[PDB]
């Protein structure tokens, strides 16, 4: 019924503009509406021409456009994906960059295929007066992203250690040292040993105990895909890793658990 | 020879946040040798028209300057629609 | 012959595009369709101007609508054609670099395409790409040959 | 731009006729086109430059005049006495001999 | 901790001995300040072996400073830094076959990203520098393509984040002068991105243009006698005209039209306009350049009054 109103009013009233015209609250609400329905192309439709009326929606309505838009093709992001998963951003530009709530950026994390992609990403949040919080919900995920690509460790550990110093002026000094051991997890592979040598005496953390299984695990981890990746091991070799093999190792095992 | 992917204008491509900075529009200019975007990632949907198929058909494109001449056109045109996108307030 | 004496006595001089556009027009008026039916001065031009320094790279777009007219007239050539004795110019400028679109230029290459004839065997049609093809003759000549 | 969309041309044909009037109509001319300087009606040196750009421009102003292609030479007219009446306001003045 | 390192590690090392002059190295370690000791002291003995002209122990000496390369010397890199780039260019001035420029974005560039530590803007004027210092085979326009192609992929390692770089290398002079000096030697061989690369100059950089890019561009350009677009660029100018008088460089102009200045082109450009716009813009000429102007003029034509005397006292 309420889609045979629209199409008669739609009709007969103009045929050469649709519903957009009306007041921008009822947009809102028909795009409200047109979710809880999950009619994706009218809800684009009417999003696009709220954005071009100057009207900026609530967050909670692009929270459930973003949940609509996962649920239609059950998410599981894939080759496949992406590229119909757009098409349904270009009237979010706008909200990109300014404004943008948390979840409009991680509904965008998983979608950035490159670590230039996510470079004006990080870029915008460093703009943005959400950056802390934003930060604090999506970096896990941001990690899992940027490791995803740049499967070599020389270019993955560069843009690792920029988005460090990138990140380093979000929350001043002191950092949370949450981050700091998931970053240092991330960061165990792969090479870039003296940076993170830096690290541990740059903050308060100073914990050579097992991280819960993750220290050791993050050296299996590291020596199982040294077959794979850094082979040659340049400046990362034995040689010259027995320095820091031999400075950070609790009591509790005993010389890295004899690995 | 197949369809040689050739490369679309800034207006076919849809891209909310992608905003290219000086030193890439540089890195794209002073390349003579099949210059490229994104290091031809194939990552660009793009509102294209293929010449069997006028529909907007929409691709990630590689974004692969054949040419040398008009790239530098192509960069200012791009870069002024992301200024125009972002200075519009809300 | 002062312009040939002259660039054999001196080092190689730039000529332009204009130079050649207006020696073909000189010659255009020159050859005369009554005393000869067979435009000598405009074809040795041509061949002048493509052996000129190799012709490196002498790739211009001057809207040569004397070529036009030359291939309006027809078997004047040591080739059965005269047109296809023409085509030879379009090596020079296939890639139309900067002939991209609008002008003057799209359309008389969208009108040079007269230039085929006949129904045969033409695979060799590279061109450019997205040509139309299939857009000229086909019913205007099997149906006439069958009447006949 | 100098030549506008339908409004320079509408100033170059003018109101049927440029009488007295197109010297304010040079002067919002070069008004709204760059160097605005709303704070005189007419000076040499501003029209000097305005010529250059004229000259540039002059190519697509033809193209767009070409349906109507008569008050157009009239226009370059009275820009040339407009020029003219100044260089000789010039010349009544000394300074440099008499007819530099 | 071995005290004989750095004062007979040289008598051995000039011989190369090998192990015999590896021994003292291998005994000298322990703290950061003997790390740097071990790591210093060889570039000196380094640069009197170029003074001896030795240039055939690049994979010795590479493996000789890789094996003692030390984590305490990394740690504090920011002074280390300049060490490693003394021994890298040395040795690419020595033999560079086995040490190609390549190798030296491999083992300084790559790596100082990886370790995290900022990038320093002298880099990119080092690495031009030992570029254009040598040049490899297929000299017929491929050497500057494939100088294109190292230079374009040695830049790309920052295309990433600002690595402290806010004011890029792009908008630091002298850098990209010397690329573009780099990037095409003269008329005998000329790339297809010059017109792209001074008019993204011209467009992007005409805010923050400084005398440096728009001489060098202007000297370049008399290098391919490419006087239709020079006029062009000369001609455009970003500020709205002469907007605080002229920015562009009018004695350079002159000075560089003077070197070369074909007839035919002179002739073209002062007379055939692109002139008189110094009484336009009001700008003001220096007696050295009033000086050059009339030099040139004598040069040039018409020196006596009209073209030399005028746009000097407004006549």
């Amino acid at each position: 019924a309420l889609e045979n109103l629209l199409a008669a009013i739609n009709n007969r009233f103009f045929p050469g503009r649709c519903e957009n015209s009306l007041h921008p609250i009822v947009i809102e609400q028909l795009l409200s509406y047109f979710i809880k329905t999950g009619n994706l192309n009218e809800s684009k439709n009417f999003l696009g021409h709220l954005i071009k009326k100057g009207i900026l929606p609530e967050a909670t309505i692009i929270n459930r456009y973003l949940e609509a838009i996962d649920v239609h093709f059950d998410k599981s992001t894939k080759i496949f994906d992406i590229r119909s998963k757009f098409a349904f951003i270009a009237d979010l530009a706008p909200i990109i960059e300014n404004y943008g709530t948390i979840d409009l950026f991680k509904f965008l994390i998983p979608m950035c295929r490159h670590f230039d992609e996510l470079c004006s990403l990080l870029n915008i949040i460093r703009k943005s007066n959400n950056a802390k919080r934003a930060v604090d919900s999506t970096l896990p995920i941001f990690i899992k992203k940027v490791l995803t690509f740049t499967k070599d460790p020389m270019i993955n550990s560069g843009n690792l250690s920029t988005v460090f110093n990138i990140v380093s002026p979000i929350y001043g000094q002191n950092v949370p040292s949450e981050f700091v051991e998931k970053f240092i997890l991330s960061f165990a592979l792969q090479g870039n040993y003296t940076m993170m040598a830096h690290m541990i005496d740059t903050y308060k953390i100073k914990l050579s105990h097992k991280y819960q299984l993750q220290i050791i695990r993050a050296l299996k981890n590291s020596e199982r895909n040294h077959a794979l990746k850094n082979t040659g091991a340049v400046g990362y070799n034995k040689e010259f890793k027995k320095y820091f093999i031999e400075k950070y190792l609790n009591c509790t095992e005993r010389e890295a658990l004899r690995p | 020879i197949k369809h040689a992917d050739k490369v679309p204008h800034p207006e076919e491509i849809i891209h909310p946040f992608y905003q290219p900075t000086a030193i890439e529009q540089f890195t794209a200019c002073a390349t003579e040798y099949n210059p490229s975007l994104l290091d031809g990632k194939k990552i660009a949907p793009s509102l294209i028209k293929h010449p069997v198929s006028l529909k907007t058909i929409l691709v990630d494109s590689k974004l692969k300057f054949d040419d040398i001449r008009g790239v530098n056109k192509w960069l200012m045109e791009f870069v002024a629609r992301r200024q125009h996108q972002r200075n519009i307030v809300l | 012959s002062i312009l040939d004496s002259f660039i054999k006595h001196y080092p190689d001089v730039k000529l332009d595009a204009l130079f050649w556009r207006r020696l073909f027009q000189l010659s255009h008026f020159a050859w005369t369709p009554a005393n000869d039916k067979k435009a000598t001065s405009v074809v040795r031009c041509w061949h002048l101007m493509k052996q000129w320094y190799a012709s490196k790279r002498l790739r211009p777009s001057v809207d040569y609508e004397t070529l036009r007219q030359l291939y309006d007239i027809m078997k004047k050539t040591g080739n059965f054609p005269l047109g296809i004795d023409v085509l030879r110019s379009f090596k020079p400028g296939i890639e139309r670099t900067r002939a991209e679109n609008a002008g003057k230029v799209n359309n008389i290459i969208i009108k040079y395409q007269k230039c085929i004839i006949k129904e045969l065997v033409n695979r060799g049609r590279f061109s450019a790409v997205r040509e139309f093809i299939d857009s000229y003759g086909f019913d205007r000549k099997m149906t006439k040959d069958l009447n006949i | 731009i100098p030549i506008d969309v339908h409004t320079l041309k509408r100033i170059i044909s003018s109101s049927g006729m440029d009488e007295s009037e197109f010297s304010k109509s040079i002067s919002y001319l070069f008004a709204k086109t760059v160097d605005p300087e709303p704070k005189d009606v007419l000076s040499l040196e501003d029209l000097s430059f305005l010529l250059s750009k004229l000259y540039t421009q002059r190519f697509q102003i033809r193209r767009i005049c070409r349906d109507i292609n008569a008050k157009y030479s009239e226009f370059w007219f009275k820009l040339f006495s407009l020029y003219a009446e100044k260089v000789d306001a010039k010349r009544n003045q000394v300074n440099l001999r008499n007819t530099k | 901790i071995n005290p004989n390192g750095l004062s007979n590690l040289r008598y051995f090392l000039q011989k190369e001995d090998f192990k015999g002059a590896n021994k003292i190295i291998q005994s000298s370690s322990g703290t950061e300040t003997h790390n740097i000791r071990t790591l210093e002291h060889v570039k000196n003995t380094l640069k009197d072996l170029v003074g001896q002209e030795r240039k055939v122990d690049v994979v010795q000496w590479k493996s000789l400073f890789d094996e003692h390369s030390t984590f305490l010397t990394i740690n504090q890199s920011a002074a280390y830094w300049p060490l490693r780039l003394e021994y890298a260019i040395l040795l690419n001035k020595a033999d560079p076959q086995f040490y190609s420029d390549r190798v030296f974005l491999k083992d300084y560039l790559l790596l100082k990203k990886s370790l995290g530590q900022e990038l320093i803007r002298e880099d990119l004027i080092a690495l031009l520098e030992m570029v254009l210092k040598t040049q490899h085979s297929s000299h017929s326009y491929f050497n500057l393509v494939k100088q294109n192609r190292v230079i374009i992929r040695a830049l790309n390692l920052f295309k990433g984040l600002q690595t402290e770089d806010d004011g890029s290398v792009v908008y630091d002079e002298v850098v990209i002068s010397l690329l573009l000096n780099s990037m095409v030697a003269d008329e005998r061989v000329k790339l297809r991105s010059l017109y792209e690369t001074i008019d993204h100059i011209f467009q992007t950089f005409g805010d923050k243009l400084t005398s440096g890019m728009i001489v060098s561009i202007l000297q370049n350009l008399a290098k391919i006698k490419d006087w239709n677009k020079l006029l062009q660029v000369w001609e455009a100018i970003t500020p709205t005209e002469g907007e605080g008088q002229d920015k562009r460089p009018w004695n350079e102009f002159i000075n560089v039209i003077n070197q070369s200045g074909d007839s035919h082109v002179i002739s073209k450009i002062v007379n055939n306009g692109h002139l008189l716009w110094i009484r336009r813009l009001n700008v003001n000429v220096t007696p050295e350049l009033c000086n050059s102007i009339k030099a040139l003029l004598k040069t040039a034509g018409m020196e006596n009054s009209t073209l030399e005397e005028f746009l000097v006292r407004g006549t």
